[PDB]
Formats: structure tokens, C-alpha cells, sequence
């Protein structure tokens, strides 16, 4: 049903099947019918979910909806506390708000991750005509396009797109442009005759988005609506699943962690509280308290911080994400499946090869002509490059002599436009050099002489001669020749040279180039006097017995960058496959050229052509190259698309249709690869989706490509891959670094609150503080350690194992809570009794005192030398314990930003001063905890006190020892590798 | 194995004990240098009591404040104030005042020996008794009975504070909007003129004082309107007692609503 088999079928059987008429169309009425039937011939649009549904569920999430019940917990409260008359506790309502807010934040910073928010099924109904011509009633007239239905008769001619998919009929001179379907440009032709068991490669098959580039035909629509090829393209694009990125996978996983740790915390403390002596009401405050202290608020917003500053610094080298996840991507990407055409190549017919003195010459095929040039101080060459010039009928359009001659526009086909680049590259002006002998005679290039001829005035004023020039297929320009240019002579067409011309020939087609022939005649006076008339129809010229100049061969050649960048990727432990819906032969020298296929590999095919013996008989395993076509693909089982993967390293899948890619792109997933795919063109927007990754070019590609791309490289630029898996590998090892200080202070947030319910001494810390901290004094640090250069280089290691090595992981959990985080709160707990002693609360006087602290009826308490306090009296001395813990963890998080700055190194090589981002950052912390602390006004405002020096310095001890602690940790780790301390201590 | 081998596990687990053995002996040790740091009879810091407190008995709280309000007829309706006036005066018995001496000086008390029993400071007696009309006695119902009520206001004491010497601190009583129906508040306080005698300053703390027992003065509201609700505010009058603190209405002055139902 989806597949086209009408190219097999005879007009009899079409005419029937459709009910139609192969020459006069279908009936008005029964075309009506069928379009109520089947619905327009257009493109249904899957709409996705409502801009406002994207919001919602940002709003979601573990650390969310702890958020969530916490505020509900804070409302509550401050419901039931306001009922009863009790003005105090407004501080629940600024709770309730502010966690409100940090829901709302971090769902903005959750969506405005995705920029574009862009449709693909815009970008494809585009590519689709708005009208048609049909025959109907044997009245032929011209429809919207959406009004055809399958069975109608449909004429197209040159400059219009096709408007259905259709099974052809008639068709003089008509050519199409498949590359939605191949990514290859190339004319092809289209007539009656079935030409191919694929309905993709049958010559009577025209598709719906395409282009009729000439002549005009006559043809049964076949399909129509998302059936079209370009419809089932656009389906796969579209409708592929919501799969996650790798960061956002290792993101929900910690999530995970902690929403599961939170939830054990709060029930276990409530469960406590209330075998302790609490009411129920009180209990749920305290797993509201918890459950805002474990919980780190800011800790999803510095994350996509960092993922920010990594797409500023990508998009400065025209390398621009389209959402932040996608700037790891390629960090962790392990295989790489690229297109080839206008992806790792120009999309440009460029002069590759030559043939002339008995010897094969390399031209310089690069963009920039960055590369190696051929030998030109021949005779034999200046020869073949004036027949090459003088027999060219392309032309530059006027004024871009500012453009390089790769990028300007030329009137002609590509071959002749490849000459003509050139021509004008190697000699100096073409058309100025070709303007200097004057055309005299012409025929252009036929299917009937099967070559093309022009007879030329020469430009010394002396010479009174006439010239020929000619090219062609080569045995064609060759069964006209009698003798050969070979090394500043002429010899005679020897069968040792046919021998040599045919050798060269095939060689230069197994490159998969395509070859041409260039030939000569230089015509005496005394046959051709300088006034001679020269008529094309009479043939009074020979147009045999010519002199054979040489071959030159073209080919879509590699942009410059790319070689070394596959290279690159190779050496980063990426695999790389190249995925072309181009033809093998192509492919695979393409492939060879760029690195895909390493100097010395061999396919099977390869290897059973050097031993002579059938490919039955080569052993699989020892071909590392493989070619397979996608007809073969087609062919094969999953477990053998799987057991080619495992065997040959460097493969190269050509002739794919869209799906076929998405298909290997597939294939390599669910052997546990995390995929990248580069490409450019609408047949590469299934593979591009379906991809962890997608990256289109920016100029070459298409829009279909660019739309379901998740990064797009503005200048074309390869080589921007590699920046990319820098960045990537970058970025995680230093979110690493930067979670593990987000969650260290966590503890000594939590802590506090453990001890004031157990232990009822008067509160340590407020949850207005803890916010201060989660929020603002903590997070110009972490966002620091993004400018963490690497440790290790990075760029000759492995790609992580995406199921052994994730962001965070119970090592750097349980060194960053249960050690240094028991640090932090032992040095909070030192400071917090160190101010109640030096203010008159010996630290047995405090255990039990809560009640007696929090009673508004109680303004004579009694400290440990007998003096006496008011309630209001005791709670700025409360807010001067928060202060003292406050700066206790602030003091701490120094050192712990300075010691994530490495997981291995230690800080006495990098130095501590390295990064300037991270400074400043300190020293912006330390400068806003003083104004928190000395700005008048901050007691009543936000609870902040100013403390004496003292409790400045209290806790510095336990920072240095915190800074001591892993300085030696990691010191044991890099003198014993194999060891239980690099087993267990490292993180 | 249960996440790790069992040998794994027990590795782990004594690091971690010992870890923290390690890191609770710091603390711990902290808290000892701290606790030797720490002078027995001077705080170090005073940060918050730069002005002393005010409380009053008997304290009865509404919601919001002090709120007392009782019925001159129903005698049971002030029982309890004058019984937590009776039980607070207890401790003011000329028995329960042994460890204080008499002190005669109307100057302050400074002393910088222990001269006292168990290597103690002096301190001054105070006796119910120098409440008079409202020490119990003769009247044990402390004015309530006749609608014209005792309020005992105590001033909250500080190591060293001293709170200035040209008088004695006083009491003033008066109502917070003074009503344009009525006279100012009328009172008549114990002893005269609601004062705090200087000698019973500096307090030394209550190692060095253990028998101190703050002096009080008891202010007799003469004028309180029956059956209307009005608002009395006792400040503390002294060179260094400060009562215009907005986040600390306790600070150098007690207010409270008074009631007194016909
Ligand atoms: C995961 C497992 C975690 C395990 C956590 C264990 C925490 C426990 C660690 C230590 C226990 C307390 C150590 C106290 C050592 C006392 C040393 C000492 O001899 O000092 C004397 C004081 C008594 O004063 P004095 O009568 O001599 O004063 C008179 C003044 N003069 C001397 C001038 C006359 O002894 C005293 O205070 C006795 C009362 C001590 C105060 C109890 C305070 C309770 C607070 C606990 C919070 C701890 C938080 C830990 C955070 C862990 C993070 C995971
Ligand atoms: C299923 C999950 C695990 C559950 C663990 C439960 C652990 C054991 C729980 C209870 C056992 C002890 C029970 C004590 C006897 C009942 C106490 C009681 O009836 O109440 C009396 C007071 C609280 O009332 P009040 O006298 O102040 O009120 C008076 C009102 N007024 C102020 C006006 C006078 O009790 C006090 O304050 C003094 C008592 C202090 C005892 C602290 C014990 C520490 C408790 C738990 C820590 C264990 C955590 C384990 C974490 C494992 C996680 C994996
Ligand atoms: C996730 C990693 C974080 C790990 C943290 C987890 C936290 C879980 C810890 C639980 C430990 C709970 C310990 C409960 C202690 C209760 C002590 C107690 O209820 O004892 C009573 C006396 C206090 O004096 P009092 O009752 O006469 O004053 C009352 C004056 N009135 C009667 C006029 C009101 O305690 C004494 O004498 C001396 C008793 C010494 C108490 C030291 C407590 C330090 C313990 C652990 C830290
Ligand atoms: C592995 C190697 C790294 C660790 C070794 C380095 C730490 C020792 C080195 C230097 C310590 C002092 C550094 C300067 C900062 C002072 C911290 C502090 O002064 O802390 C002392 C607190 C009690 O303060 P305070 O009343 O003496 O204040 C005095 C206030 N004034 C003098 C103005 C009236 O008690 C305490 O932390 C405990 C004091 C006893 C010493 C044990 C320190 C344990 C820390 C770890
Ligand atoms: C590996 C390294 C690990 C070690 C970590 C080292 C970290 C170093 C960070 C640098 C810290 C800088 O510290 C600055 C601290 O400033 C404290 C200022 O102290 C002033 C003390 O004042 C006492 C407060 O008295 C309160 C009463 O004020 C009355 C007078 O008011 C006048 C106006 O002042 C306003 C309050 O002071
Ligand atoms: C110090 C005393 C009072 C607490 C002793 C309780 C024990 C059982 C606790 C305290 C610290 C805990 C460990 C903290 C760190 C880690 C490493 C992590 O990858 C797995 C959990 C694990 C291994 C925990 C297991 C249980 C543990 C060992
Ligand atoms: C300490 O002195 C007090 C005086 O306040 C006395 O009553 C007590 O008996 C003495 N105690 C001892 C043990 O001598
Ligand atoms: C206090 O007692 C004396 C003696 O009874 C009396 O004269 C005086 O009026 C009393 N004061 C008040 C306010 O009743
Ligand atoms: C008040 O105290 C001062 C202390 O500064 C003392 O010198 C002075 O003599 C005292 N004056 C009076 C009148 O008590
Ligand atoms: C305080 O008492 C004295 C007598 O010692 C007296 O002169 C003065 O007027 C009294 N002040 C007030 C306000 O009653
Ligand atoms: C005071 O008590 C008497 C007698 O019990 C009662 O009649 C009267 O109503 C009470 N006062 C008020 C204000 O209710
Ligand atoms: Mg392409
Ligand atoms: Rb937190
Ligand atoms: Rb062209
Ligand atoms: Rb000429
Ligand atoms: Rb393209
Ligand atoms: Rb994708
Ligand atoms: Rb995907």
C-alpha cells in the first residue's frame, strides 16, 4: 500500500486499478469521491502540544514538587496561624512565596532552554507546488495542488514542481531533481520505461516536493497526501519520539537521587518528631524546614548557567545550539554518522584528476586551493588546457571578480562550470584568454555527435591556421584520434597507447570520478585559407584523424577542513560512518579521501580483487573497510546490519533512502552509541531527529535540515565538530565540579535543623538564610567552575561509558555530603556555640532551652550567668546564630570552590589564581555576606547580624582543613591508582 | 553482594567511623578550649542586653501582650492574681532573703572580693515587707479587692550594668492614650516614689550572687475607670534604660491592658 509498485505495471493494469483513463483522466465525479475519500493531497501538520503545556510541565519534576509541598506546608501554616490571631509568623508566607518563585524561575530556566520552538512540517510545505494541470473529462485544466487525487492524469513540464507522486506516461526530454530523495542534484531522467525494481530509482516514478528541471511529461498520480515520498520523509521527521538528551538524562538521574533522599529525610525526622514529644502540625513543619534545607533551590538554575556560557562560547566560533542541552552532546558522542554530499564534501563538480604524458595528475580540489597543485611546465599541458579552455560555452556572470572563483555563479552545466573554475584558476582570465581566439565554428554538445566541437582563429598575428578543439566521453573523443601529445612530441595511436588511455580511464572512473577526453587539430592555411567558411551542416571540416590531448576528471571533492576533522573525531575515540544516498563507487573514494577509510584498509571486495579468489572465500573479519549499498541494506536482517557494525570499523553505507538512515542511525543506539548526525540536506531530517544530536550546515543546508538539527554550523566549517566535543567533554567534567559544591553545603544546611528538633537548642539557621546561600552567595562560585580548564587531555580519551560514568554518582555524593559536608557543619555547630558562650549561653544551658527560648510570654529567661532576656532580646541573638552559621559556610565554601576546581590534580600545579572568573567570584561572595551582614537595616529585613571578627575566623581552621583534607586525598589518589583509596575516595 | 563485597563494606564503615570519631573529637576539643576561654562571673559580650527588659507580675497574657481583667464583685475572678502575686512575693520572705545582708549605702554596691560565705559577693536583702500597702499585708488580695490594684514591676538584671547614679531609677505608670474622658492614671507606688535603690547595683552574676533577688517596686493604680478597657504603660526612668526600642516593647518599659468589671 505504501510502497509504489505502478512503474510495473502495464497501462492496462493502471487504468484499471484507478479506475481512470490513460489519456483523457478521470471523471469530475468520481475525482470528487476519491478527495472526500482520501482527504486533500497535502501534508497534515502534527501540531504539538500548546506553548503553554511546555510550561506547566516544566513546573514539574522532583525538586519541583518538593518546592511545591513545601510551599503548601508554608500556606498551611500561615493559614492556620493567622486564623488563630498570630501576627508573627508572616515569614511563612514569605516562605510559601519564595519557594513559589523558585518554582516559576526554574521552570522559565527549564523552558527558554529551547529557543526556536519551530515546526518541520512548515519548512516541507514549502517544498510543495500550489498548482497543478489535469486532465479531466478529457479537459485539461489547471487545480490547486491539494484537489488531485490518486488515479489522475497530470502533465508537468520544465520550471514547475511535481505535484503528486506519479507513475509516468509520456515525457519528452524531461529531467527531475531528486536530491529531497538522494541528496544528490544531478538531472535525472524520466521516461516511460521501468527502469528499476526500486519505485526510487525507476525512471517512469516523479515525486511530489521535486523539481521538473526540463522538458515535460504526462503521468497517473499514484500518491498523494503524508503517502508521498516527501510525505512519509516529513512523518519520520516529525513523528519521531521525545527522547532525551544524554545531559538531561544524567540530570533527571541526580534529580532523582536527591528527591528520593529529601523524601527519606523529611519522613524519617517527622516520624522522630513525632515519637519525640511533637504535635502533628509542628512535624510538618519540620519536614517543610527539611526538606528546604536538603534540597539545594538553586542548583537546576546553575546548571543551565553553565550550559549557557558553553553556547556563548560555541556560537563565538559560528557554532550555534538551538538548546542547551545541546552543547554536550558531542562531548559524549561515540559514533558519528555524517552525509557526504555538501556535508563532508562542497557540493561542488571540481577538476580532480588529469591524464596526459602517460601520467595521472592530482589537481588542487580544496575551497581555499589551501592544498597540493599538479605539474604544469608541460607542453602537453598547455596544449590540453587550451582545448579545455577554448571548447568551454560556460560563462561567469558579470562583477564578482571580489567572489572566489569556487563560489561564482556561472551559466552552464556543472561540468562546464567545473572547466570553467578551472580554467580560470590555472591560467589567468578564461574569458579573456578565450575571447583572444575567436570562435569561427560551433557545434555544442549532442546526444547525436556524442561530443562537443568548436573550430578557432588562433591570436599570433603571424599564425594564419585554424584550430579544432574538442571533448567528449573519452573512447568517443578516442575512436577520432590518430595520434597522442606524449612529451613535446606527437606520436601515432600505437595499440600501446590505447592500452595506456583505456588503463588511465578506467582507473580515474574506479576513483569514482567522471572522465572526459580532450582532443585537437591544428588546420594549415593551404587547406584552409584564413577567410575559410566554415559550416556546421556541410562538415567541410574533418572532425577525424585528430591529435588526443589528455583526460581530466571531476568529482564533488571534500571541503577543506574536513579530512583532518575526521581525523580528529577518530583520535577522540569517535567512530565515524558515512551515510550518502550518493553511489557506492563515490562513496567509498570519498570516504578514503576524508578518513573514513584509513591508508591500507580493505574490503572484502577489496581483498578478494588482490588475491584473486571469489569474495565467498575471504574471511570476513579481515577486512576493516566496508561498502554496503542500500539495496543490500534493504536486504539484510537487523542481526546482520548489527554483526557488520561489530566486524568492519570503518563502514560506509551508500545509496541510502532517508529512512535507511535513520535506521543505521538507530541500529547504532541500541548497541549503546551515543549518535551525532552532520548533514544537510531533506534526506537527512529523519536521521537528524533521531539522532542525540544533529548538526546541519548552516549555508549548504537545506531547510528541512536545519529546522530538526539541534545545532547548526553557521560558516560550514567541519572542523567545529571537533570544537564541539572539546566544549561537550568540557562542560560535563566541569558541572562535576560545580554540582559537587552546590550539594557539599547542603549538609550544614540540613544539620541544624536535625539537631534543633533532637536536641531542642534554640534554632541555628533560618530557612530565609538558607535560601540566602542557595541562592545568592553560593552561585556566582559554582557558576565559576565552568571556566575550569581540563585536567587530563581531554581530547585523546575515550568517550565516557554513558551507563558507568554519570555527573553525579555515590562517590562524589558521599565525599561532598558525609565528609566534607560533615566538616562544614561541624565548624557551623563550633561557631553557632562559640557565640552563644561569648553572649552568655554556656552550651548545656542551650540543650533543652528551645521551649523556654520560643515563648512570648517568657521576657525574663535566665542565661548561664543568671542575667535575664526578653523574647526580643533572644531572637536577635538567634539571628545572630544564623549569622555565625551563615559565615561558617561561607567561610567553608571557599575552600570547597578551590578544591573542586580539580578531581586529580592538586591545586600546588594549576595554582589557585588560574582562573581569574572563579576569583572574582570569591571575592564577590565574601563582599556580599559582608553587606548582608553591615548594611543597617538587615536585623529586621532578612535576619542578619554583625558579627565580631571572631566568628569570622572561628571557622577558618576547619576550611583549611577541608582544603588539606582533599589536597591529600587527591595526592593518594594519583601515587596509588590501583589502590583501595583510588577505589573508593575518588570522585 | 549487598551493593559492595561484605569485606568492602565493613572497610568503608570503619573509615567512616573513624572519620567521625576523629572529626567529634575536634569539636569536642573545641568546646573545651571554648569553655576554659569562658570567665565564670563576666559574659563576654553584652550585645543584646544593652537595655535592660521590664516585666510585671501578675503576668497574664491575651493574645499580643499582657492582658488582665477581672470582676471586683466575683472574688474568684482575681483569686489567681493574687495568688501568683502571693507566690512570686514568697521568694522575697524575710526568710528566703538569709543569704542577702542589709544594705544601708542608697549607693552602689561595689565589690571586688568575695567576702562572702563559698567565696561569694554580698548581696542586698529585699523583703516584701518594703512593698507595704502591697506586700500581702495588711491587705492580702494586693488592692485587687477594692478595684484599686498592685502591679509588681521588676527590672531585668545585668552583670555590670550600671543605671545611672544622680537618683535611683524609677518607676512612672501613666495610660498609653491618656482618655479625653478622664484624668491622668493615679498612682501611688512602693516604696516612694517607685524607685530602685542604687545598692542593689552592680548584679555580679548569679555565681557571685546567688542569693540576689531583684528589688521591686509595686505600682498602685488609684484611678482605673470600671468596666472600660484601658491601657497602661510603665516605664523604667534612668540615665542609662532606654524604652524607645519598636522591635522590643518590653525593652525599658511593660505595657499591658487592664479591665477592672463592676
Ligand atoms: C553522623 C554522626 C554524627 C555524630 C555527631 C556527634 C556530635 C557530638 C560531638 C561531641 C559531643 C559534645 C562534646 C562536648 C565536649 C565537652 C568538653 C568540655 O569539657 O567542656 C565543658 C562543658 C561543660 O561546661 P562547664 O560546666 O565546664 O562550664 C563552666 C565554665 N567554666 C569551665 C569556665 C567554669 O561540657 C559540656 O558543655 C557538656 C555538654 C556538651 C554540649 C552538647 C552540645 C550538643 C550539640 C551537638 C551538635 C553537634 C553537631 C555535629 C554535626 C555533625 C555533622 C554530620
Ligand atoms: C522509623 C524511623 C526511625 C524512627 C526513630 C525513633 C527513635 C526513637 C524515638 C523515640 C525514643 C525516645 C522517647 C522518649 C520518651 C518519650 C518522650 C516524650 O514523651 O516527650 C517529652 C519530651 C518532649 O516533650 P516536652 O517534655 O518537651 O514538652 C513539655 C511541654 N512543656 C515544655 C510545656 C513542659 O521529650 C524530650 O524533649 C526529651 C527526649 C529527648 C530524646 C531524643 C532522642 C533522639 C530521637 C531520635 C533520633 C534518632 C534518629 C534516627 C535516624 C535514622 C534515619 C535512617
Ligand atoms: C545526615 C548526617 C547528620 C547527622 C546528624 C543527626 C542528628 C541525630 C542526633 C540525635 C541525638 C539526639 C540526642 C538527644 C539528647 C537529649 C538530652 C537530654 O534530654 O538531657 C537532659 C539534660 C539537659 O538539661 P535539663 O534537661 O536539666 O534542662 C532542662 C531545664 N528545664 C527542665 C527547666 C526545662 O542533658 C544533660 O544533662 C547532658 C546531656 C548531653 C546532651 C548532648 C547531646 C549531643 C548529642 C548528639 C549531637
Ligand atoms: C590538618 C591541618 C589543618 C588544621 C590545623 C590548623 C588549625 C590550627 C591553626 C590555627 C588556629 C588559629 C587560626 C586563626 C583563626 C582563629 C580561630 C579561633 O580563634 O578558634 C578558637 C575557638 C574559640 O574562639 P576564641 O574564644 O578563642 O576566640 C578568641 C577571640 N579573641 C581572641 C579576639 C578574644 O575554638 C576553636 O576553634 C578550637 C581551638 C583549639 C585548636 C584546635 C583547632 C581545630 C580546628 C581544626
Ligand atoms: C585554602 C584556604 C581556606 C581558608 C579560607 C580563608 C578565607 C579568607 C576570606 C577573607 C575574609 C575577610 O574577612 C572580613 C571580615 O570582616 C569582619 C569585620 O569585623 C568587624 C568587627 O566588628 C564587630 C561588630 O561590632 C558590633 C557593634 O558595632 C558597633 C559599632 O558600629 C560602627 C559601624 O559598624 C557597623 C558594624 O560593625
Ligand atoms: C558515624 C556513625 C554514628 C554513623 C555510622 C552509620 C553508617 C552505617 C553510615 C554512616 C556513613 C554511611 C556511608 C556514607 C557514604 C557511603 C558511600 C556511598 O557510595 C554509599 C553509601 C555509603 C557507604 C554510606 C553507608 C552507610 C554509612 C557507612
Ligand atoms: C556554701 O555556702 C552557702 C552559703 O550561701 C552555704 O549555705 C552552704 O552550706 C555552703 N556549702 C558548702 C558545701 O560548704
Ligand atoms: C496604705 O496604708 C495606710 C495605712 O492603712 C493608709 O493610710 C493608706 O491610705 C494606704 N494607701 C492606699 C493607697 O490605700
Ligand atoms: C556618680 O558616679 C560617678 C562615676 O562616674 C562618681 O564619680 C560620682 O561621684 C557619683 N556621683 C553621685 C552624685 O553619686
Ligand atoms: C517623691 O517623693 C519625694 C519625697 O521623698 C517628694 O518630694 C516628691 O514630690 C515625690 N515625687 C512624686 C512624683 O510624687
Ligand atoms: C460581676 O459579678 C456579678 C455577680 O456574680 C455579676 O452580676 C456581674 O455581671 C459581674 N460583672 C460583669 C461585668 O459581668
Ligand atoms: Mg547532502
Ligand atoms: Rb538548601
Ligand atoms: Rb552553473
Ligand atoms: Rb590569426
Ligand atoms: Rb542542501
Ligand atoms: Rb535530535
Ligand atoms: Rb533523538
Amino acid at each position: 500500500g505504501m510502497e509504489i509498485n505502478d512503474h510495473q505495471l502495464s497501462v492496462a493494469e493502471l487504468e484499471q486499478k484507478y479506475q481512470t483513463s490513460a489519456t483523457k483522466g478521470l471523471s469530475a465525479s468520481l475525482a470528487a469521491e476519491l478527495l472526500l475519500r482520501d482527504g486533500p493531497n497535502a501534508l497534515r501538520p502534527p501540531r504539538g502540544t500548546p506553548e503553554y503545556v511546555k510550561f506547566a510541565r516544566q513546573l514539574a519534576g522532583g525538586l519541583q514538587c518538593l518546592m511545591w509541598v513545601a510551599a503548601a506546608i508554608c500556606l498551611i501554616a500561615f493559614a492556620i496561624q493567622a486564623s488563630e490571631g498570630d501576627l508573627t509568623t508572616d515569614d511563612n508566607l514569605y516562605l510559601a512565596l519564595a519557594l513559589i518563585a523558585v518554582v516559576v524561575v526554574t521552570g522559565c530556566f527549564g523552558y527558554y532552554q529551547e529557543f526556536k520552538s519551530t515546526n518541520i512540517i512548515a519548512s516541507f510545505k514549502n517544498l510543495v507546488p500550489q498548482q497543478a494541470t489535469v486532465i479531466r473529462d478529457g479537459d485539461k485544466f489547471q487545480i490547486n495542488a491539494d484537489q488531485l487525487v490518486v488515479g489522475d492524469l497530470v502533465e508537468m513540464k520544465g520550471g514547475d514542481r511535481v505535484p503528486a507522486d506519479i507513475r509516468i506516461l509520456q515525457a519528452q526530454g524531461c529531467k527531475v531533481d531528486n536530491s529531497s530523495l538522494t541528496g544528490e542534484s544531478e538531472p535525472q531522467t524520466r521516461s516511460p520505461e521501468c527502469t528499476h525494481e526500486s519505485p526510487l530509482e525507476t525512471r517512469n516514478i516523479a515525486f511530489f516536493s521535486t523539481m521538473c528541471l526540463e522538458g515535460t511529461a504526462q503521468g497517473l498520480v499514484v500518491n498523494t497526501g503524508d503517502r508521498t515520498i516527501i510525505g512519509r520523509i516529513a512523518s519520520l521527521a516529525s513523528g519521531v519520539e521525545n527522547e532525551k538528551t544524554p545531559i538531561a538524562i544524567e540530570i533527571e538521574h541526580f534529580v532523582d537521587i536527591i528527591a528520593g533522599l529529601a523524601i527519606l529525610f523529611g519522613a524519617t525526622f517527622f516520624i522522630v518528631a513525632m515519637c519525640i514529644g511533637y504535635t502533628f502540625l509542628r512535624a510538618m513543619v519540620f519536614f517543610m524546614a527539611i526538606v528546604v534545607a536538603y534540597v539545594p533551590e538553586g542548583l537546576l538554575a546553575t546548571v543551565t548557567v553553565c550550559l549557557s556560557l558553553t553556547a556563548k562560547r560555541l556560537a563565538s566560533k559560528n557554532c550555534v545550539v538551538k538548546n542547551l542541552e545541546a552543547v554536550e552532546t558531542l562531548g559524549s558522542t561515540s559514533v558519528i554518522c555524517s552525509d557526504k554530499t555538501g556535508t563532508l564534501t562542497q557540493n561542488r563538480m571540481t577538476v580532480s584528476h588529469l591524464w596526459f604524458d602517460n601520467h595521472i595528475h592530482s589537481a588542487d580540489t580544496t575551497e581555499d586551493q589551501s592544498g597540493q597543485t599538479f605539474d604544469q611546465s608541460s607542453e602537453t599541458w598547455r596544449a590540453l588546457c587550451r582545448v579545455l579552455t577554448l571548447c568551454n560555452r560556460a560563462a561567469f556572470k558579470s562583477g564578482q571578480d571580489a567572489v572566489p572563483v569556487p563560489k561564482r555563479i556561472v551559466i552552464g552545466d556543472a561540468s562546464e562550470t567545473a572547466l570553467l573554475k578551472f580554467s580560470e584558476l590555472t591560467l589567468g582570465n578564461a574569458m579573456g584568454y578565450r575571447e583572444r581566439f575567436p570562435k569561427v565554428c560551433e557545434i555544442p554538445f549532442n546526444s547525436t555527435n556524442k561530443f562537443q566541437l568548436s573550430i578557432h582563429t588562433l591570436e599570433d598575428p603571424r599564425d594564419p591556421r585554424h584550430v579544432l578543439v574538442m571533448k567528449g566521453a573519452p573512447e568517443r573523443v578516442l575512436e577520432r584520434c590518430s595520434s597522442i601529445l606524449i612529451k613535446g612530441q606527437e606520436l601515432p595511436l600505437d595499440e600501446q597507447w590505447r592500452e595506456a588511455f583505456q588503463t588511465a580511464y578506467l582507473s580515474l572512473g574506479g576513483l569514482g570520478e567522471r572522465v572526459l577526453g580532450f582532443c585537437q587539430l591544428y588546420l594549415s592555411e593551404k587547406d584552409y585559407p584564413p577567410g575559410y567558411a566554415f559550416d556546421v551542416e556541410a562538415m567541410n571540416f574533418p572532425t577525424s584523424g585528430l591529435c588526443f590531448a589528455g583526460l581530466v576528471s571531476m568529482i564533488d571533492p571534500p571541503r577543506a577542513t574536513v579530512p583532518d576533522a575526521v581525523l580528529k573525531c577518530r583520535t577522540a575515540g569517535i567512530r565515524v560512518i558515512m551515510v550518502t544516498g550518493d553511489h557506492p563507487i563515490t562513496a567509498k573514494a570519498i570516504a578514503a579521501s576524508v578518513g573514513i577509510i584509513s591508508e591500507g584498509s580493505e574490503t572484502v571486495e577489496d581483498i578478494a580483487a588482490r588475491l584473486r579468489v571469489p569474495v565467498d572465500q575471504v574471511n570476513r573479519k579481515d577486512a576493516r573497510a566496508c561498502v554496503i549499498n542500500g539495496m543490500q541494506l534493504k536486504d539484510m536482517d537487523p542481526s546482520e546490519l548489527v554483526e557488520a557494525l561489530r566486524t568492519h570499523p570503518e563502514m560506509v553505507f551508500a545509496r541510502t533512502s532517508p529512512q535507511q538512515k535513520l535506521v543505521i542511525v538507530e541500529s547504532c543506539q541500541r548497541l549503546g552509541a551515543i549518535v551525532a548526525v552532520t548533514g544537510d540536506g531533506v534526506n537527512d531530517s529523519p536521521a537528524l531527529k533521531k539522532a542525540d544530536i544533529g548538526v546541519a550546515m548552516g549555508i549548504a543546508g537545506s531547510d528541512a535540515a536545519k529546522n530538526a538539527a539541534d545545532m547548526i554550523l553557521l560558516d560550514d566549517n567541519f572542523a567545529s565538530i571537533v570544537t564541539g566535543v572539546e566544549q561537550g567533554r568540557l562542560i560535563f567534567d566541569n558541572l562535576k565540579k560545580s554540582i559537587a559544591y552546590t550539594l557539599t553545603k547542603n549538609i550544614p544546611e540540613l544539620t541544624p535543623w536535625l539537631i534543633y528538633i533532637t536536641v531542642s537548642v534554640p534554632l541555628p539557621l533560618g530557612c530565609i538564610t538558607i535560601l540566602f546561600i542557595e541562592l545568592c552567595t553560593d552561585i556566582f562560585p559554582s557558576v565559576s567552575l565552568a571556566y575550569e580548564k581540563a585536567e587530563s587531555d581531554i581530547m585523546h580519551l575515550r568517550p565516557r561509558n554513558p551507563k558507568r560514568d554519570r555527573l553525579v554518582n555515590e562517590p562524589l555524593a558521599a565525599y561532598s555530603y558525609f565528609q566534607i559536608g560533615a566538616i562544614q557543619s561541624f565548624a557551623g555547630f563550633t561557631d553557632y556555640f562559640t557565640a552563644m558562650a561569648q553572649e552568655g549561653w554556656f552550651p548545656l544551658l542551650c540543650v533543652g532551652l528551645r521551649p523556654q527560648w520560643e515563648n512570648h510570654h517568657l521576657q525574663d529567661l535566665q542565661d548561664s550567668y543568671g542575667q535575664e532576656w526578653t523574647f526580643g532580646q533572644r531572637l536577635y541573638q538567634q539571628y545572630t546564630c544564623y549569622t555565625v552559621f551563615f559565615i561558617s559556610i561561607e567561610m567553608c565554601q571557599i575552600a570547597d570552590v578551590l578544591i573542586r576546581k580539580t578531581r586529580r590534580l592538586s591545586a600546588f600545579q594549576q595554582g589557585f589564581f588560574r582562573n581569574r572568573i572563579l576569583v572574582i567570584a570569591i571575592v564577590f561572595q565574601v563582599c556580599i555576606g559582608c553587606f548582608l551582614c553591615y548594611c543597617p537595616g538587615m536585623p529586621n529585613i532578612f535576619n542578619f547580624m554583625p558579627i565580631r571578627f571572631q566568628w569570622w575566623l572561628v571557622p577558618m581552621p576547619f576550611s583549611l582543613l577541608i582544603f588539606v583534607y582533599d589536597e591529600i586525598r587527591k595526592l593518594g589518589v594519583r601515587c596509588c591508582p590501583g589502590s583501595w583509596w583510588d577505589q573508593e575516595l575518588y570522585y | 553482594m549487598l551493593g559492595r563485597t561484605l569485606s568492602r563494606w565493613v572497610w568503608i564503615s570503619l573509615y567512616y567511623v573513624a572519620f567521625y570519631v576523629v572529626m567529634s573529637g575536634i569539636f569536642a576539643l573545641c568546646i573545651y578550649v571554648l569553655m576554659r576561654t569562658i570567665d565564670p562571673y563576666t559574659p563576654d559580650y553584652q550585645d543584646q542586653l544593652k537595655s535592660p527588659g521590664v516585666t510585671l507580675r501578675p503576668d497574664v497574657y491575651g493574645e499580643k501582650g499582657l492582658d488582665i481583667s477581672y470582676n471586683v464583685s466575683d472574688s474568684t475572678t482575681w483569686a489567681g492574681l493574687a495568688h501568683t502575686l502571693h507566690r512570686f512575693l514568697a521568694g522575697y520572705s524575710p526568710a528566703a532573703q538569709e543569704g542577702s545582708i542589709n544594705c544601708t549605702s542608697e549607693k552602689y554596691f561595689f565589690q571586688e572580693s568575695f567576702l562572702a560565705p563559698n567565696h561569694t559577693k554580698f548581696s542586698c536583702k529585699f523583703t516584701a515587707d518594703m512593698l507595704q500597702n502591697c506586700s500581702g499585708r495588711p491587705d492580702p488580695t494586693f488592692g485587687f479587692a477594692e478595684g484599686k490594684p498592685c502591679f509588681i514591676i521588676k527590672m531585668n538584671r545585668i552583670v555590670k550594668f550600671l543605671p545611672g547614679n544622680s537618683t535611683a531609677p524609677r518607676v512612672d505608670c501613666a495610660f498609653l492614650d491618656q482618655p479625653r474622658d478622664g484624668p491622668p492614671l493615679q498612682v501611688e507606688y512602693f516604696p516612694a516614689n517607685g524607685t530602685y535603690s542604687l545598692h542593689y547595683f552592680p548584679y555580679y552574676g548569679k555565681k557571685a550572687q546567688p542569693h540576689y533577688s531583684n528589688p521591686l517596686v509595686a505600682a498602685k493604680l488609684l484611678n482605673v475607670p470600671r468596666n472600660r478597657d484601658v491601657v497602661i504603660v510603665c516605664k523604667i526612668l534612668a540615665e542609662h534604660v532606654s524604652f524607645d526600642n519598636p522591635h522590643d516593647p518590653y525593652e525599658g518599659k511593660v505595657e499591658f491592658k487592664l479591665k477592672i468589671q463592676k
